């Protein structure tokens, strides 16, 4: 889990303004512009989703501040829990599906490599995770491409959706990763500044 | 609570809401308080003669709520019809006991001094608005600190402050009177404007800031 | 609000009581049944 | 439906930009932006005007057609005349807002003049209209009460109001107006039992009217006047009910008769020590009051009488019986039960 | 030990306490999305299990809420909580198929037609398989029916009130029938046997009611309603717990929670 | 209020005496005249919301809602009078029936 | 605080880790399909199927008591 | 009114109080779908409770 | 990949007085031509419900303009096709936005103003005009913005 | 007030500007003054149109507030659902109350729920239980074979299917039906007449399509419910209601209504040969049978309205309809209601 | 544009909005596998979002 | 310290919580009573009886292997 | 005062018990005695001070609280 | 439930500290244990209730 915190001044009532789950981008200027130093790049330092805003202040010391904290796009997956539905038959009159694991909420993901499986896992749930962005969803802001793994040594896989009882997609993401043989983390996209990337 | 205002020559109803509450948008709720028909403010009095109670024209008063009571429907309904009866309701009505105004000012800090009176016909006299305040202040001031049968620590030690008329006694009396007056939350502040001595006679006057 | 312990009227929002029974067919279950 | 300032101004801006290429600055201060804001404000005010008109229409406009009157808390007003010692020799001024105070001490009513009046050069008398400060019925004043003016003068002698203030008005709620009209709509019923009963009760000296209905004849009888009906009232009410009776159906009016009951009841008491003259007197009074208060065409069921007499005290009474009452007594429709002679034995 | 105050009326039952800003030393209060669930359910005591008994659970969700947080569950255990047609049907399955499960294949015929009881359809199948065919003698022997009558499946008469009045006059022709109960049972059964089957509309309990009134009044009741009657008469804890549970804890986001250092009182 | 009173307080409000042609004054006059005509129309709209003064299409709507439709070549006054009168049938009485025959005659 | 934002579960704070992945106890299932040649079945969970890999019948399945 | 509703409630029987609680729960679970009677509406429900208690809306009352 | 179309709209879309300010020319856009052929030939998916009681639902078919003024009814269809064509590309399959040009929307607005002015004579059917005036300013924003979008994309 | 269009307002503004001592100004297109004038004119047009719409809404709302006459709310859809088991039950089973029935098609995600207990006796391969649509609207009128899902269902259940479309749900009361009922109420203010009795009989929400037959000194009212029956309690309630409205001194009596059965045997010609199928046949049969029900008393079996009603489903898909024997309208007596009838579809 | 879009969507029926949500979700599935009417592209969506309600582009608007 | 005074167990400090309530493993019991109609028994722990609710025999009991 | 056949179970192990039932209703459950009942009881008490009388034996045998008739 | 000397003689100061819990001590300490080897039989008599 990657987490960040921001301290804000008390000039304005931020509690009524900054609604939860907003996206904040931070840019840091390393050195002087006109000097023509290599540091003049406006490199993005971190981007993530806020998940908490709180008043703070010790009036004994005569000072107050507002604090905002969030995580770098780990919030959607971690919160999205693949739950289990117990009492649904989903039958049809004198018709049925030839593949098994149908009618019920079972979903099977198959691939001969992690990049094949992980594509199917992410693509299964990412679009429908909708939000109120004025412009899109997480698929535009997260590339989740250029994935690879040991395709030659890994056979075909039948990884099940519900391997973890009512767990998060991160819990199911760990199984697909098969650590420590493959490294998974969230980091800024240097090749495409302004947006994040799942590695 | 509310602020008083008057209609000026060719002032539009938009202009008032914008000047006092900031946003012009609020005029719409503001007309309901003054119970106005569509021609909300109109210049001519012979045009007010159309149906006098439902309009305002140049020189007429207006009512201006505080912003918290602006949205209250009860404040709207009450301000619609009561009109001038606002002040009286807002500062209170009670029986008049200042029957002998010439007399109670001859024996203060002595008991038995006030008494019911009769005004109108067949009904005990009552006082309202500013005079409600003149009555209660004058009585309260002339009552010793622990002499009402409930809620004591009411009144003054004015009966106790008689002394050698040196100035420290006069400042003490000033402070007691100011404490006395500032006890009622309805009054903002008091301050002295004069204290004056005539041998064995004190004299002085106090200005009190009553809320609008 | 202070009157009679009324509290905040927005506590009982429009989503407090409005709801419905939980079943499948919301995500992934319905895509195969489009006959 | 009504639209606010913001939507009209945004539509105006968007249509200007669509039409006009000359104009691009819309800072607060452009003559064009505030030209549009002025237009939008007037449009919003016209929208609120239509809103208020619609509110009045839905509230009372449909009912105004049908003949009833609405009240809007109009303050009391009336003509008042002033007199002077001698004819004037100057155009005297009479400001708006002048107060005419009550001369009578008992009347705290006060009145004010909405519009300025200018006395003539030589008129010895002038009449003006004055409105009261207080709304309601409380603003009404009897004749010959207004005889003082606050802005007095040497020339002014006295003031008087020949005619009394009749324009005092009080406003009720939408329900009381809606109820008055319903009372009229419901009054426009005819040729029914309820309508006939209302139309009979319209005329004075009509109470407790009972109606008996039959395919053949319709018979109405009442004990309106001190328990008895007079022939003159029958004649009067026959003519009135002609408008109320069904077409082609006979109508008949008759008087009310009574049937006095004689009863000698016996009561057994568990505790014989309690008996006394007062107890039997109270029992007889209760019985006679119960037998008196019987509805028209109400059969005298012995079962109800037994319940009534036993309900005085369950512990006291143990057994009851009637020597001279065999079964329940059936009465015609026009008959009413009365107490003729009652006697109570204690056992 | 009291029920939780998140209920509306129970919330109002708590005593209120006032404190102005004038007693505040420091404050740290804000929203948080640490708790977030979409589906809420209150399972009963954990012995009861879906594969060996009655209804296991009954959850609740909002359709708009699950978009942001899909299928996020929150579970709590609570310790507290027609001769031709009949023959054709047998010929359709065949004796080889019917011979395997005569008891349950019998239920198919009795399910389709409620005229045959379990015993009646059980016996005809046994006679069919053993003999290999069923004739009109076998059918009528199983139960008395008019096999030689094909009218009824297309058209069956209306039985308006006067017809019933006439059929009762046939079934009860002498007064001794009322007095002798033994034949009365035979008579009424014969009435009901034709009256339920032969005509448009049949019902036992309704027709019985009429017969009980008819018998009591000796066949002439005081009102014609007795003959109308047959003609006019013939023609949470799981949810509550899951609901209230959703009501309390769906609104975790947008609420404020922290720690406040008021003045010492 | 009216378009003159609220408009930008530095702009003119009256004819220029320097020259006869005033495009400013023409524009403001035209807009004032239009919005005061709209104001007059909106005040007159109050009468159409009441059956006592509704005319033409609004009287027709009232009749249609009351079920009394407009007879061919029928003016507004008689049509309103019949619409109002229609509520007071007091049907069933002999004199009512005589009145209905007199109306029909 | 800032660092607390990690995987957690329960009303009481508990570090979710590779212990939570491990099941505690016994669970029930229904027999959906049987491999008659090997007599090893595949059981279905309420919304998941155990056993049942690419191996037809021999190299992966669920054993049955004898 | 509120202060004497408390007083009238002191006398009530156990069954009356239990039915009061049940009625309160029943109303509660189906909701969403300076005392002066002049120039104010703050003391509305207080007068209703007394009137409902003395007259008797149910065995105990409501609210 | 096409959202199914309502039955109403699909039926509607598949087939003297003169104003002094704006006049029509009965000219169709290339993009509008291609869509018309697609709907004419291929069997596009269609919905079964009709919950949305707006647009042509009981407004364009309810009015008597269909029988009284069929020529005017041909203008309304052209505007719908031109309004449905521009909404088609941007929402999905943007490859067809290459055929649209400035003059395509210019003529559409002129046709809108003429039919809108004629409908102003009728006092009953002002509801149709209510949406057309809002749609009129929508086309103008595309008209003054479409040349920039193609160069940007 | 009278509606003013853009062109007239623009011409009037242009004429006022020209007459307002302004010759320099021009109103060619593309100018700023012309665009501002047009915008103002469109605003005034919008204001007039919204004023007219507010006047209509005001008239409706005043008529609602007037009297006590108001429209009634919508009816929840309901219907029958059929359960198919793998084998006949060996022992008696209990269905928990509040079992939820739903569908899997995205077009109809509306839920259903049962109101009463039901019991599945052994040796029964099927059970039918009634269901009520929780959402109050026309979405419950699902076509055939839509409700194919059951919650808390045992393994015994093999298939869930509704044999017939509901076609019972409704939206809020129609403006025309409200208008007609209000006309009935207005004509019924004069008591003691046919229309007064009619309104007094129709004001009960259960009864539908009554009739009055006036024999000398002898009213009779032929009242029935949506099912065509008349229970004793509802009959007595109607009599008590009419007692206030009944003309005095004249007999009133009621005796329900006698149903009649006719077989239409309709035949329909379909343009699209591919779309023809058993599902459409079942939908046509259900539509016709539903048309046969919810019909008032004492009206002839008009065929024009029948064909217009069945062609209303699709004007283009359905080509023509014809009949074999009922080409002439069947006159119904005062005590006859056409509600039963077997429908056979014979596609050409 | 935003204002009248929001007013339209408020005026829509619950089923209408539900279908609009379905269409939005379908479009999202098909993704793969300062304002000025002149000389600005930021307000492009507002003009398109205003459409699909005057024209029945599906039972409800899109985006 | 003051805050440490919470539910704890063992020689080494361990947070007792809803994990400790859950049993780990298998336990033995004796058959005290049998429901012959349903053939579901109730087993007795050394000082507790499992199964055995208000339900006589069918709706609650302990299943037996077949 | 429960109805008939209300007590179904013993709320224990019930190893040798099949079912429990009550054939008669409970009538002895009563509320506190009213003023009138107390006055009646007291008048019998006052009249029962002399022993060797039937009215005395009435109170004699009624003194037990459980007895009603 | 605890009393302890406290003091840092470097700072020349000592104190005594006492701590407890609000009536949670009796319940928390009272452990319902289990007795394994007790029959508790009687000669030719037994209790009809089980357990």
């Amino acid at each position: 889990s990657s987490v960040f915190q921001i301290n804000m001044a008390g000039d304005t009532y931020w509690d009524k303004l900054v609604m939860a789950n907003d996206i904040i981008r931070i840019f840091i200027t390393p050195n002087d512009d006109p000097n023509d130093k290599e540091g003049k790049q406006e490199r993005l330092i971190q981007v993530g989703m806020v998940s908490q805003v709180s008043k703070v202040g010790s009036y004994g010391n005569d000072q107050t501040q507002f604090r905002i904290t969030g995580q770098s796009f780990v919030k959607p997956f971690m919160k999205f829990g693949l739950g289990v539905i117990q009492e649904v038959q989903a039958v049809l009159p004198e018709v049925g599906w030839l593949i098994d694991g149908d009618g019920d909420n079972e979903v099977k993901f198959t691939g001969s490599s992690a990049h094949e499986v992980m594509t199917g896992i992410i693509r299964r749930f990412i679009p429908y995770m909708k939000y109120n962005y004025t412009e899109n969803t997480i698929d535009n802001y997260l590339d989740y491409d250029d994935l690879s793994s040991w395709d030659e040594f890994e056979k075909l896989t039948e990884v099940s959706a519900f391997t973890n009882f009512d767990g998060s997609l991160k819990q199911l993401m760990d199984m697909v990763t098969a650590r420590p043989f493959n490294e998974l983390f969230f980091k800024n996209s240097e090749k495409t500044p302004g947006k994040a990337q799942l590695v | 609570r509310f602020k008083k205002h008057v209609v000026q020559h060719e002032e539009t109803m938009q202009a008032i809401a914008q000047r006092y509450y900031g946003d012009v948008s609020y005029w719409i709720d503001l007309v309901e308080h003054n119970n106005l028909k569509y021609p909300y403010l109109v210049e001519t009095d012979e045009e007010k003669m159309k149906d006098p109670e439902r309009l305002a024209s140049t020189g007429d008063t207006l009512i201006i709520p505080i912003e918290s009571d602006l949205t209250d429907v009860s404040a709207k309904e009450i301000n619609s019809r009561d009109k001038d009866v606002l002040v009286e309701l807002a500062l209170g009505r009670d029986l008049n006991i200042t029957a002998d105004e010439k007399y109670f000012n001859e024996h203060g800090t002595s008991d038995n001094i006030l008494a019911f009176s009769t005004n109108g016909n067949g009904d005990l006299d009552t006082v309202k608005g500013i005079d409600n305040m003149k009555q209660q202040l004058q009585a309260r001031l002339l009552t010793p600190r622990g002499s009402l049968m409930l809620h004591p620590n009411y009144g003054s030690d004015l009966h106790n402050l008689f002394g050698l008329n040196i100035p420290e006694q006069a400042t003490l009396i000033e402070m007691e009177v100011l404490r006395t007056l500032t006890s009622d939350n309805r009054v903002k502040s008091a301050n002295l404007i004069d204290w004056k001595i005539q041998g064995n006679v004190y004299s002085g006057q106090f200005s009190v800031e009553i809320k609008s | 609000i202070l009157e009679d312990g009324k509290g905040s009227p927005h506590r009982f929002a429009g989503l407090w009581n409005q709801s419905s029974d939980f079943m499948g067919g919301l995500m992934g279950e319905d895509t195969s049944k489009e006959l | 439906k009504t639209r606010k300032l913001t939507n009209i101004l945004s539509k105006l801006i968007d249509k200007t930009m669509a039409g006009t290429s000359k104009i691009t600055d819309f800072t607060p201060g452009s003559a064009s932006r505030s030209l549009l804001e002025a237009v939008s404000l007037e449009i919003e005010q016209f929208y609120i005007l239509t809103k208020e008109n619609i509110d009045w229409g839905i509230q009372e406009g449909i009912i105004e057609a049908f003949d009833f009157q609405k009240r809007q808390s109009k303050r009391a007003y009336g003509d008042v005349t002033i007199q002077f010692y001698q004819p004037l020799d100057m155009r005297m001024y009479i400001p708006a807002g002048t107060t005419f105070t009550s001369t009578r001490q008992e009347y705290p009513q006060q009145f004010e003049t909405l519009v300025d009046y200018y006395a003539e050069p030589d008129s010895t008398e002038i009449v003006v209209e004055v409105y009261c400060k207080e709304t309601g019925v409380a603003g009404n004043v009897p004749e010959g009460t207004i005889n003082t003016i606050a802005s007095g003068s040497s020339l002014i002698r006295s003031v008087n109001n020949e005619y009394s203030f009749n324009t005092g008005t009080k406003e009720e709620s939408q329900e009381d107006f809606k109820r008055r009209f319903h009372s009229f709509v419901e009054s426009r019923g005819r040729a029914t039992n309820k309508s006939v009963r209302y139309g009979a009760l319209q005329i004075p000296d009509v109470e407790g009217v009972y109606v008996y209905e039959e395919t053949g004849h319709i018979t109405v009888f009442a004990h309106d006047r001190n328990g008895n009906l007079s022939d003159t009232l029958k004649e009067d009410i026959i003519d009135a009910l002609q408008d109320y009776r069904p077409s082609g159906i006979m109508l008949d009016v008759t008087g009310v008769e009574k049937e006095e009951v004689n009863v000698s009841a016996t009561v057994t008491i568990s505790n014989k020590s309690r008996i006394g003259d007062t107890l039997q007197k109270h029992i007889e009074s209760v019985i006679r009051s119960y037998l008196n208060n019987l509805k028209t065409s109400d059969d005298l069921i012995i079962t109800d009488l037994i319940q009534a007499i036993m309900n005085i005290d369950d512990v006291l009474i143990y057994d009851v019986s009637f020597d001279n009452l065999d079964e329940n007594i059936i009465v015609p429709p026009q008959g009413i039960i009365r107490a003729g002679e009652i006697k109570v034995e204690l056992k | 030990l009291r029920k939780t105050p998140f209920n509306p009326t129970e919330w109002r039952a708590l005593d209120m306490i006032k404190v102005p800003t004038e007693d505040f030393i420091e404050e740290d209060v804000g929203k948080s999305d640490v708790e977030t669930y979409s589906i809420f359910t209150a399972t009963p005591a954990g012995m009861l299990k879906e594969l060996n008994g009655d209804v296991f659970s009954k959850p609740q969700f909002h359709p708009e809420l699950t978009d942001r947080y899909g299928y996020t569950k929150f579970e709590v255990e609570n310790i507290y909580l027609t001769y031709s047609k009949i023959m054709k049907d047998l010929s359709n399955y065949g004796r080889d198929n019917i011979s395997k499960g005569i008891d349950k294949y019998t239920s198919k015929l009795s399910s389709k037609y409620k005229n045959l009881k379990k015993a009646q359809a059980k016996k005809i199948i046994e006679k069919f398989v053993k003999e290999g065919k069923v004739t009109e003698k076998e059918y009528e022997k199983i139960t008395g029916n008019k096999v030689d009558d094909e009218l009824t499946s297309d058209n069956r008469p209306k039985l308006t009130k006067d017809k019933l009045k006439s059929i009762l006059k046939e079934k009860f022709k002498t007064q001794d029938d009322f007095n002798n109960s033994k034949k009365k049972k035979k008579a009424k059964t014969d009435a009901l046997k034709e009256l339920t089957t032969k005509y448009r509309f049949g019902n036992k309990t309704h027709a019985t009611t009429l017969l009980d009134e008819y018998i009591k009044y000796k066949g002439e009741p005081p009102n014609d309603e007795a003959f109308d009657k047959y003609l006019k008469a013939i023609e949470s804890p799981l949810v509550m717990f899951s609901r209230m549970l959703f009501n309390w804890y769906h609104g975790n986001p947008n609420f404020y929670a922290g720690d406040i250092i008021v003045l010492g009182d | 209020a009216n378009f003159l009173k609220n408009l930008h307080p530095l702009l003119r409000r009256d004819r220029n005496k320097k020259d006869n042609q005033d495009p400013n004054f023409a524009l403001i006059d035209a807009l004032n005249e239009e919005m005061n005509q709209v104001e007059k129309d909106a005040i007159e709209s109050k009468l159409q919301s009441s059956l006592k003064t509704s005319t033409s299409e609004y009287l027709d709507k009232f009749g249609d809602w009351f079920g009394v439709y407009r007879k061919t070549d029928e003016k507004d006054d008689v049509y309103r009078a019949r619409i109002i009168k229609y509520l007071l049938l007091k049907r069933g009485t002999n004199n009512a029936i005589i009145d209905a025959i007199k109306d029909y005659l | 605080m800032v660092v607390r934002f990690q995987s957690s579960m329960g009303r009481s704070l508990k570090r979710v880790d590779s212990d939570d992945l491990n099941v505690k106890g016994l669970v029930l299932a229904t027999v959906s399909k049987i491999n008659y040649k090997y007599q090893s079945v595949e059981v279905k969970v309420n919304n998941l199927t155990l056993g049942s890999r690419i191996g037809d019948d021999g190299s992966l399945a669920v054993p049955y008591p004898k | 009114a509120s202060q004497r509703v408390d007083e009238g409630i002191k006398e009530l029987d156990k069954n009356a109080r239990k039915t009061r609680d049940r009625n309160n729960q029943e109303i509660s679970r189906r909701e969403n779908t300076i005392y002066n009677p002049r120039q104010s509406t703050n003391g509305l429900k207080g007068n209703i409770d007394n009137m409902a208690l003395i007259i008797g809306y149910g065995d105990g009352g409501v609210s | 990949n096409f959202i199914p179309q309502p039955q109403g709209l699909l039926r509607f879309l598949n087939t003297s007085f003169v104003s002094k300010f704006y006049t029509p020319q009965l000219q169709l856009s290339e993009l509008a031509k291609k869509v018309l052929t697609n709907i004419k030939t291929d069997d596009i998916p269609v919905l079964e419900r009709e919950f949305n009681d707006n647009t042509i639902i009981h407004k364009a078919n309810d009015t008597l303009l269909k029988v009284q003024a069929p020529r005017m009814y041909m203008i309304l269809q052209s505007i719908v096709l031109e309004a449905y064509a521009i909404v088609n590309c941007f929402v999905e399959n943007p490859s067809s936005l290459k055929y649209l040009t400035e003059e395509d929307v210019s003529i559409t607005r002129e046709n809108l103003n003429y039919v809108a002015d004629y409908l102003g004579n009728y006092d009953d059917y002002n509801s149709v005009v209510l949406d057309l005036r809002d749609l009129d300013l929508c086309f103008s924003a595309i008209e003054l913005q479409l040349p920039l979008i193609k160069k940007e994309a």
